[PDB]
This record gives structure tokens, C-alpha cells and sequence, in this order.
């Protein structure tokens, strides 16, 4: 029951940018799979990390055109029920995915340099996949409820299929939104500080290698805090508001969801930037 | 030396249960599936129960299915058979068979000395037709046995076995798969034959070689074997 | 498809396999380490301290070493040095007080450029272990190290020896960016050296760990 | 001695002069008007997988269908090569193996290395393992090849320049052949089992009799170490591989070299070096990752194997002829044909 | 020494003792030998799928 906001400044700022996403964030996911596939043979534990991580980013990016298509004709979305349930489905899964493998990969990668002869550090492929699998199975378990709320809003001639409304409640949905930037985020910083005390604290940051690795540490966690961090600011803003003022006469919640609509858009800026700071950064790919 | 040393017998109430053991020694037990193959008095052998390597594989036969449970420790070297609701058919003489699968092996080399279980008060079928075959020491002996179904698989292998019992003995592995002779044979005795009929020859009968000749497939697993071919003077 | 008799087969292959990869697994877990040296240099010692192939196994801080010394092989070395391209580590023993022996001091100078240069320890590190402190310190008060060395010009006294020993055998080493020289002093009585050892091991491995996720 | 320095290089100069008075024509002279072989492709029929080290050693049974192969993990594996199924794993005691051997009854293996000890392995037990039958010591150099002439012989190579003939039985050399100046490489058995060549890094291959135990002939042309040697299946030639990416066909009756096989594009060393069953072409395995099919008649390249993702370790060839394994130091053995 | 240098001359005299024939008549025994089993070779004559038996 609330401001849907179909406002037009988004539909003539939106386009561009998902726009430019897609142009962008396709040919590097496209690269990697290919490379993955073929080109590279030897295949490990965290280059299985790694691939899923590919697989979810490029599943959101090839999502991304309905999305488009959505927002350019003034967001007069014309399919069914079913493939805007399915866009939002894929949309949230993939993210959670995105977001899951990166911080499997910060463990990795904290296992990897703080406890060198942990056994864990040398898993079996076949293990890498089954972990792989179990996470891809929390991820759909968490967001195939999306897809059981088969519908959508017909103020907008039954255009509106959005799912992140700002209606009281606090429901499943919009709940793993806010989990996921303080536990995966707080994984992730707790990783790489450990990993960089340990790294310098023994003396290891000599040669050229190791201030690299350092450095592409620390991007891969500002990547993630400037793609993840507007979207909660502005959740959590409009959350304050509703508990001082709340959804009733829906009128003043304007400019906040268009920040909200364009945070959304920032965040896969993550998907897109994934194949240069995790594959293409390594000197082995 | 390898042996199969197994206890467990004796005078069973109808409708009890019963567990026989089988302690091997003298080869790695941990290596070899294990079968267990019983006889009644006085007509020949059945084949029961069976645990692969590293009991990854059980089978049963159908007259003993659910009824019957076959396990075994590795670390103890001990089969074991625990068999219920016993009824006045499962009273026999039990045998403890050791065969290995690869390439090129000889299953069923070595059976048990048996124990008695005297209860108080699809399915190939082979049959060797004469049972009783009276020869003077020193001839030759042509023993037949025929199969329902073709036993010559696709891999060229035909999966029949010629296994010998002699007086107050256990079965002794003499043909495996048709052609193969089994170690320790002599060789005078050869096996022969194409699918559906089998033949296994004796060139000079010396003594020592009376008993009952059984004929057994192994392509399918309900394995059966056949009536029994009986020897005399 | 399979008959019976071809299933069992198949199934005593995937023991065998699940016996095989848990062999691979318990293998991969242990620290393979190549003890080199010009000869009575100090490597019994070292093998104190903690016909063909001599295989040593030792557990330091829940971690299993396993020192292979090729001593007794007297053939063509090239012909089988590659049997050691996976080894962690290669130890070389130098003993100090080989210096003014004949000349043996250049032999091990040889053998280490040999070594460390090889086509094959292109990234394997290399832990040096400089022997015989105590007794070269003797021979350097009394007897000048420009006797090994004619380019020399310092001091004779102990506190040299790492600088213009160390460093000319770090300086046979031409493919610094891709492997690190570890050198270590040592004596009879020090109790350090599995310490050092383990350590050097520890870079090794977190070395190999990032690049396996091409970090790196 | 004074007479060291002209007689034996005397002796030498009057060889090759031997050899020049029989060098009339050439082998590519001959088999010039032969019909070329043509291009040559053989598929990966069979990838056998479970090794975890670098393969350095095979041999096929005299069934065509069993193979034993050697890898650094410490592991002896015969494999069932139409099923792929593993028949065996013989956890050796010394992980350093660089041969292995598989006796033509098949009641057998060998295998030995760094360790300087040649062990028989045996496959026929009562008590259904693998347990060490033998352990033949007294190379002092690391064992590179060993060839089953029987249950009871076999003959070994080693890095201490010399050959041994063992029975196993007893355990002791039966024969030593010494001659080489070089570490010994490989060597290969005659299909009579009366001669046999081994080549070692002196860039020499000498044909040895095994009855009395004596160098039979010697003969050079390599220009650097040899690695690898193999008989003709008539068993009057044989053909070796060495480290200047060059193999060789030499003549046992001629005592000359026929033929040579090398390419402008190749520069590395050869490992192994086999024939097919009519002898027509001369499989060898190459460091570049490939394995080279040379028309053995003609000194023409008739197809590459090229799969392998290291460096082709091993090469042999079924007695049928019916396929050609190859294992490399990306632990695969690969199956062709 | 003295005796590697005896064992040396009287191995190259054992060796340059044996009977040669012309290279030519071995080059022909060998490429008749090869003709001869031409036939008998899967690997130079491809065989077909239906006796190979690494078909798969
Ligand atoms: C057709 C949906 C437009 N709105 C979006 C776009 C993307 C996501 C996303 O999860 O990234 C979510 C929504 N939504 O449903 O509010």
C-alpha cells in the first residue's frame, strides 16, 4: 500500500547508466567464462570460487536488458506476471550469489596467507564443488520467495513489478538486503585486516608481489563498500523516516526512493567491475 | 596358510535366530568379496548371501531376502551371517566362499569346511542332467551341463564355473569362465563348450577325482548352480 | 551394461581410486625438502640437528619434513634432477671453514650457481645454511680470507662473512624475482635451525597459496 | 701406453673404413620409390587417470590389454586399458621411480630409481596382494631401465655406466656388462632374447650378448645423451632417441647408421621411442610436449600425437599393434589408435 | 691405466672382426620386412570400429 513513485526524473537518468552497464560489464564476464572454459586447464579450488562468481555476475548481467527494456519505455513494463516475478528472482539471487562468493573468496584468501598448512587450504575440486553447490542452494533458498509473490502493482496500468516498496513492515525480503552488507561486509573487512597484519607483521611485504596482492586486498574492499553502501544508507534513512513519520499521505518520499532507484543502479557496478579487480587483476588469468 | 575357519551351527527352534562367523587368515580379507553358499543334506548347493569389497555391495538370494543379513569386519577379519525367522528349509551345510574381482582373477578359489544348521522340524537355470556316471579309474569323462539363457557376454568372457566336491570335503574350485583352469588343478581336467551348452573333460580319471561335479553361472546374480554330477567307482 | 563379474571390477577400481586420492591428499600435506652440498659440509650435521636417495622424516609444529639427500648418487646430476621440480625447498649446506681448503669454497660456489639457476628450481627457494661458525672464526683471525677470495678488501675479523659470503653466493642467484635465497648462520650446538627451516617453509607455502588464487 | 695413443684409434680408422666399404647406397635410396605412408591420425581412445606425480615409466602386457605404469607419488598402477579400470596399485617403498617393467607371463612387475634397487613385484599371490617377491641390489647407480626376459632373468641398466643380467631367483648378478662411459639410459630386448642394445649418455649404443656377456658391437653418430633405444621388429636394427632432437635407425647387420629423423622445427630432446608392429612407423615421445610418428622408411614425419599437456615421459606400443600408449608429466596415460 | 688401455684394444679388435654386409641388401631386407606385415599393422592400415577394440 505505498508510494510507488513511478516518478520520470528516473526514466530520463536511469536508461543511461544501466545502459552503459551493459555495455561495459558484458564483454569481461563474456572473456572470463570463455577463458575459464577452454583456455585455462588447471583448475582449483579458488579458480572454482571464482567461476561461480563469474557465473552469478554473468547471470545478472544477462538479466539486466529486461531491466532495460523496463526503464526505457517509461517504466511501462508489458510482460506478464511471470517474467517480472522471474527478472526480480534472478535480479536477488544473483547478487546474494555475487556477494556470497565474494566473501567466500575473502575466506579463502584469509585461510590461504594467515593459516598456510590448514588442510583446508587444499580441498579437492570436487569438494569446491559441492560447496558451490550448498552455496548457490542458501542463496536460492533465501530468494525463490520473491518468485512465490506472483505479482505486482496495477496502479501504473500493471506496469510497477517492483519488490523493494517502503510500506512499514520488515519482512524476509529487504531483510537479507540489510544482512548482507553487515555480516558478509564484516567477514570480508575482518579477512582482509588479518590478512594484512599478518602479511606485514612477518615481513612479507618486500617485493612487488605481495604490496600487489596488499593493494588488490584492499580495492576488492572499497570496491565492495562504495558498490553496497548507498543502497543501505538510503534503506535505513527511509526506515528512520517511517518510524518518525511513516507511509501514511505519501507524498514526502520523493527524492529519497529516487536515491534508493539509482543506489540500485550503482549496485552492479559490482557485477560489472568484478572481471577487472578479481580475474583480469590476476597476473596467472 | 589361507583358511576359512567358521562356527556358528547346530540345533535351531523354528522361527529363532542365528549368527555364523567365518574368521579368515592367511590372506587379505579386507581385498576379497565373500559369499555364503549353503547345501542341504542331500541335494546339492545354493548359493545364499553376499558382501563385496569393502561393503559397498550386498545381495541376497530370493529365499532368504530381508529374512537374512550378511556383514563383515575388516579390522577383525570376520564374516558374519545373521539369519531369523529360521524355518525347516534353511537347515544345510553353510559355506564360506572368498572371491576377488579384476581382471584376469580366479573368484571362488577357496571355500570353508562348512557348518551344519539343522533347523528342528531371471534365475538362470542350469541342469546337468545325468547324475550318476560309473567309470573305471584311468578313462575319460565328458560331464555336461546346459543354461537357460546364453552365458557368453558381450566382453567374450562366458561366466561359467566347474567347482568339484569330493567325499566328506568342501567344494574345490577346478574351471573358472569355461576355459580358465584354476591353480593347484591338474591338468587333465578341461573345460569347454559355447553358451547354452558347457562340457568339462577328464583325460586320465586317477583316483582322488570321484565326487560331485556342480556347474554354476555368474552372468547373472541370482546365481545358481547345477544339480550335481556324481562320480562312482 | 556391465555382467556382475565386471561390476565388482569397477567397483574394486573406485576403492583403489578412493585409496589413491587419500594417499594424494596425505602426500600434499607434507613439506618435501632437497639437502644439497659440495660434500662433508656440514650435512650430517644438519640431518642430526633434526646408497641411493636418503629420506629423513621429521615433525616440527604438526608439520611433517621430509629431507631427501642425494649424496650417493655419483652420476650425471642433470639426468635426474628433475625428479626433485616439486620440492618446496632445496637446503644447501656450505660449511664456512671450507674457505681456505682445497678452493672448496669456489666448488660450493659452483655447485650453488649450478643449482640455483637450474632450468628446473626456477621458483623453488633455497635456504642456505652457512656451517661452522666457531671454526671459521678461528681461521679468520689467524688466516685472511683474501686466500679464498683475491678480490677482497676488509677487515679480518668474525664480524665479517654474511656480507661478501652471503652476498656472493646471493649474487649467483640471477633470477631474483621469481625465488628468494633464505641464508642462515648456524653452528654444531644451535637448536635454531628447524626454527629457521620452518619459517622459510612458511613463506614458501603462503607464496605458493596466493599464487593458486592468483593473487600473487 | 704409447700403443693407446695410434693402435686402438688405429683400430678405430680401420672400422670406419669397414663401415665405408659397405655404405654403397642409402636407405632413402632405396625406399625411394616406396609408396608414402601418408597422413597419419591416431585418436585419444583411452585417458587413464588416478596417478598424482609425474609419470616416468610404462610397459604393456604381452595380452595387449594390461599396462603398468611408474609415477613419482610412490605408486606402481596396472591398469586394464580397454575398461580403464584399475587392476592394481603397488604402493612402492622408494617413491624415486624412473622404470618399470612388466614380465611377458604377467605373473610379474618391476620397477626401480634413484634407490639403486631394482624390485619384482609379485601378482600372483595366494593371499590375493601384491607383495615384494624380490629386491635385487647392487647398482651404485640410479636404475634407469629393467626388461623381464623371463620368471627367473631380467636385465637392468643403471647410472654407473654398466648393465646387469639378475636371477632372481638367487638375487645375484648373473652378468655384468661394462663398457659404457656414460650414464646408461635405456635398453631394449631382442624379440629372440639373445641380444640386446642399451644407450647411454657417451652418445653410444652397444649391442651386448647375453650368453657369455660381452659387447658385441658398438655404435655412435648421437651427439648427445641417449635416452631411449628400441628394436626393429625383425630384430637386425634398432632405433634410438637422444637429447639433440634426432632419432636414429641403426643396423645391426650393416654395423652403420641407415637412417636419421629430425625436423628443422624440432630442438628438443627425445624420451621415448617405440615401433609399430610391421615396423613401418617410429613412434617417439618428445619434450615438446608432442609425440612424433616418423615413416620409418622414409625419414618423413607422418603424424603427431599431440595431446599431452607436459613432457612426454613414456611411449609403447601393444604386441598386436592394435594402439600406442603414451604417459607425460601431466600424470594422464593416454591410449591411441 | 695399462689395463684399460688392453681392455680397450682388445674389445675394438673383437669388434672390428665381424662380417659386414652391404648396406643395400639390409635396407631391402628391411623394407621387405616391412611390406611383408603391411597388412598385419592396425596403426599404419586404420583398422575398422567393429574389431577395435578401443572403439569406445
Ligand atoms: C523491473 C524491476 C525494476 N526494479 C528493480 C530493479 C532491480 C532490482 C534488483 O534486485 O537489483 C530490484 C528491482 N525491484 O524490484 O525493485
Amino acid at each position: 500500500n505505498c508510494c510507488v513513485f513511478r516518478d520520470d526524473f528516473i526514466a530520463k537518468v536511469l536508461p543511461p547508466v544501466l545502459g552503459l552497464e551493459f555495455i561495459f560489464g558484458l564483454l569481461g564476464n563474456g572473456l572470463a567464462l570463455w577463458i575459464f572454459c577452454f583456455h585455462l586447464k588447471s583448475w582449483k579450488s579458488s579458480r572454482i570460487f571464482l567461476f561461480n562468481l563469474a557465473v552469478a555476475d554473468f547471470l545478472l548481467i544477462i538479466c539486466l536488458p529486461f531491466v532495460m527494456d523496463y526503464y526505457v519505455r517509461r517504466s511501462d513494463w508489458k510482460f506478464g506476471d511471470i517474467p517480472c516475478r522471474l527478472v526480480l528472482f534472478m535480479f536477488a539471487m544473483n547478487r546474494q550469489g555475487s556477494i556470497i562468493f565474494l566473501t567466500v573468496v575473502a575466506v579463502d584468501r584469509y585461510f590461504r596467507v594467515v593459516h598456510p598448512h590448514h588442510a583446508l587450504n587444499k580441498i579437492s575440486n570436487w569438494t569446491a564443488a559441492i560447496i558451490s553447490c550448498l552455496l548457490w542452494g542458501i542463496t536460492v533458498g533465501l530468494t525463490v520467495h520473491l518468485l512465490k509473490k506472483k505479482l505486482l502493482i496495477q496502479n501504473g496500468t500493471a506496469n510497477v513489478c517492483i519488490s523493494f516498496s517502503i510500506c512499514h513492515t520488515f519482512r524476509w525480503h529487504e531483510a537479507m538486503f540489510l544482512l548482507e552488507f553487515f555480516l558478509p561486509l564484516g567477514i570480508i573487512l575482518f579477512c582482509s585486516a588479518r590478512i594484512i597484519w599478518s602479511l606485514r607483521q612477518r615481513q612479507m611485504d618486500r617485493h612487488a608481489k605481495i604490496k600487489r596482492a596488499i593493494t588488490f586486498i584492499m580495492v576488492v574492499a572499497i570496491v565492495f563498500v562504495i558498490c553496497f553502501l548507498p543502497s543501505v544508507v538510503v534503506r535505513i534513512h527511509i526506515f528512520w523516516l517511517l518510524h518518525t513519520s511513516g507511509t501514511q499521505n505519501c507524498e514526502v518520499y520523493r527524492s529519497v526512493d529516487l536515491a534508493f532507484f539509482i543506489t540500485l543502479s550503482f549496485t552492479y557496478m559490482n557485477s560489472m567491475l568484478d572481471p577487472v579487480v578479481y580475474y583480469f587483476s590476476s597476473p596467472s588469468f | 596358510d589361507v583358511q576359512l575357519v567358521e562356527s556358528g551351527g547346530g540345533l535351531v527352534q523354528p522361527g529363532g535366530s542365528r549368527k555364523l562367523s567365518c574368521s579368515a587368515s592367511g590372506f587379505a580379507f579386507s581385498s576379497f568379496g565373500m559369499h555364503w553358499v549353503r547345501q542341504a543334506p542331500e541335494k546339492g548347493l545354493e548359493w545364499v548371501a553376499y558382501i563385496s569389497s569393502g561393503s559397498g555391495t550386498i545381495y541376497y538370494a530370493d529365499t532368504v531376502k530381508g529374512r537374512f543379513t550378511i556383514s563383515r569386519d575388516d579390522p577383525k577379519n570376520t564374516l558374519f551371517l545373521q539369519m531369523t525367522s529360521l524355518r525347516s528349509e534353511d537347515t544345510a551345510m553353510y559355506y564360506c566362499v572368498r572371491s576377488i574381482y579384476y581382471y584376469g582373477s580366479s573368484p571362488f578359489d577357496f571355500w570353508g569346511q562348512g557348518t551344519t544348521l539343522t533347523v528342528s522340524s531371471s534365475d538362470i537355470v542350469m541342469t546337468q542332467a545325468t547324475s550318476s556316471v560309473p567309470v573305471t579309474p584311468g578313462e575319460s569323462v565328458s560331464i555336461s551341463c546346459r543354461s537357460s539363457k546364453s552365458l557368453l557376454h558381450s566382453n567374450g568372457n562366458t561366466y561359467l564355473y566347474w567347482f568339484l566336491q569330493r567325499p566328506g570335503q568342501s567344494p574345490q574350485l577346478l574351471i573358472y569362465r569355461m576355459s580358465n583352469l584354476a591353480s593347484g588343478v591338474p591338468d587333465r581336467f578341461s573345460g569347454s563348450g559355447s553358451g547354452t551348452a558347457f562340457t568339462l573333460t577328464i583325460s586320465r580319471l586317477e583316483a582322488e577325482d570321484v565326487g560331485v561335479y556342480y556347474c554354476m553361472q555368474h552372468l547373472e546374480y541370482p546365481l545358481t548352480f547345477g544339480a550335481g554330477t556324481k562320480l562312482e567307482l | 551394461t556391465l555382467s556382475a563379474e565386471d561390476k565388482a571390477a569397477v567397483e574394486r577400481s573406485k576403492m583403489i581410486d578412493r585409496n589413491l586420492r587419500e594417499d594424494g591428499e596425505k602426500a600434499a600435506r607434507e613439506v618435501k625438502l632437497l639437502l644439497l652440498g659440495a660434500g662433508e659440509s656440514g650435512k650430517s650435521t644438519i640431518v642430526k640437528q633434526m646408497t641411493g636417495i636418503v629420506e629423513t622424516h621429521f615433525t616440527f609444529k604438526d608439520l611433517h619434513f621430509k629431507m631427501f639427500d642425494v649424496g650417493a648418487q655419483r652420476s650425471e646430476r642433470k639426468k635426474w634432477i628433475h625428479c626433485f621440480e616439486g620440492v618446496t625447498a632445496i637446503i644447501f649446506c656450505v660449511a664456512l671453514s671450507d674457505y681456505d681448503l682445497v678452493n672448496r669454497m669456489h666448488e660450493s660456489m659452483k655447485l650453488f650457481d649450478s643449482i640455483c639457476n637450474n632450468k628446473w628450481f626456477t621458483d623453488t627457494s633455497i635456504i642456505l645454511f652457512l656451517n661452522k661458525k666457531d671454526l671459521f672464526e678461528e681461521k679468520i683471525k689467524k688466516s685472511p680470507l683474501t686466500i679464498c677470495y683475491p678480490e677482497y678488501a676488509g677487515s679480518n675479523t668474525y664480524e665479517e662473512a654474511a656480507a661478501y659470503i652471503q652476498c656472493q653466493f646471493e649474487d649467483l642467484n640471477k633470477r631474483k624475482d621469481t625465488k628468494e635465497i633464505y641464508t642462515h648462520f648456524t653452528c654444531s650446538t644451535d637448536t635454531k635451525n628447524v626454527q629457521f627451516v620452518f619459517d622459510a617453509v612458511t613463506d614458501v607455502i603462503i607464496k605458493n597459496n596466493l599464487k593458486d588464487c592468483g593473487l600473487f | 701406453l704409447d700403443q693407446l695413443r695410434q693402435e686402438a684409434e688405429q683400430l678405430k680408422n680401420q672400422i670406419r673404413d669397414a663401415r665405408k666399404a659397405c655404405a654403397d647406397a642409402t636407405l632413402s635410396q632405396i625406399t625411394n620409390n616406396i609408396d608414402p605412408v601418408g597422413r597419419i591420425q591416431m585418436r585419444t581412445r583411452r585417458t587413464l587417470r588416478g596417478h598424482l606425480a609425474k609419470i616416468y615409466a610404462m610397459h604393456w602386457g604381452t595380452d595387449s590389454r594390461l599396462l603398468v605404469s611408474a609415477s613419482q607419488d610412490g605408486k606402481l598402477i596396472i591398469w586394464d586399458s580397454y575398461t580403464t579400470n584399475k587392476v592394481h596399485a603397488i604402493p612402492l617403498r622408494s617413491s624415486w621411480v624412473m622404470t618399470c617393467a612388466y614380465a611377458p607371463s604377467g605373473n610379474y612387475v618391476a620397477c626401480g630409481g634413484l634407490d639403486n634397487i631394482c624390485s619384482i613385484y609379485n601378482l600372483k599371490t595366494r593371499e590375493g596382494n601384491v607383495r615384494v617377491s624380490r629386491e635385487l641390489a647392487g647398482h651404485t647407480g640410479y636404475l634407469s631401465c629393467c626388461r623381464f626376459l623371463d620368471d627367473n632373468q631380467i636385465v637392468t641398466s643403471s647410472g654407473d655406466t654398466t648393465c646387469a643380467l639378475w636371477d632372481i631367483e638367487t638375487g645375484q648378478q648373473t652378468t655384468t656388462f661394462t663398457g659404457h662411459t656414460g650414464d646408461v639410459m635405456s635398453l631394449s630386448l631382442a624379440p629372440d632374447t639373445r641380444l640386446f642394445v642399451s644407450g647411454a649418455c657417451d652418445a653410444s649404443a652397444k649391442l651386448w650378448d647375453v650368453r657369455e656377456g660381452m659387447c658385441r658391437q658398438t655404435f655412435t653418430g648421437h651427439e648427445s645423451d641417449i635416452n631411449a633405444i628400441c628394436f626393429f621388429p625383425n630384430g637386425n636394427a634398432f632405433a634410438t632417441g637422444s637429447d639433440d632432437a634426432t632419432c636414429r635407425l641403426f643396423d645391426l647387420r650393416a654395423d652403420q647408421e641407415l637412417m636419421t629423423y629430425s625436423h628443422d622445427n624440432i630442438i628438443c630432446g627425445i624420451t621415448s621411442v617405440s615401433f609399430s608392429k610391421s615396423g613401418r612407423l617410429l613412434l617417439a615421445g618428445y619434450d615438446d610436449f608432442n609425440c612424433n610418428v616418423w615413416d620409418a622408411l622414409k625419414a618423413d614425419r607422418a603424424g603427431v600425437l599431440a595431446g599431452h599437456d607436459n613432457r612426454v615421459s613414456c611411449l609403447g606400443v601393444t604386441d598386436d599393434g592394435m594402439a600406442v600408449a603414451t604417459g607425460s608429466w601431466d600424470s594422464f596415460l593416454k591410449i591411441w589408435n | 691405466s695399462i689395463a684399460q688401455a688392453r681392455k680397450l684394444v682388445e674389445q675394438l679388435k673383437m669388434e672390428a672382426n665381424i662380417d659386414r654386409i652391404k648396406v643395400s641388401k639390409a635396407a631391402a631386407d628391411l623394407m621387405a620386412y616391412c611390406e611383408a606385415h603391411a597388412k598385419e599393422d592396425p596403426l599404419l592400415t586404420p583398422v575398422p570400429a567393429s574389431e577395435n577394440p578401443f572403439r569406445e
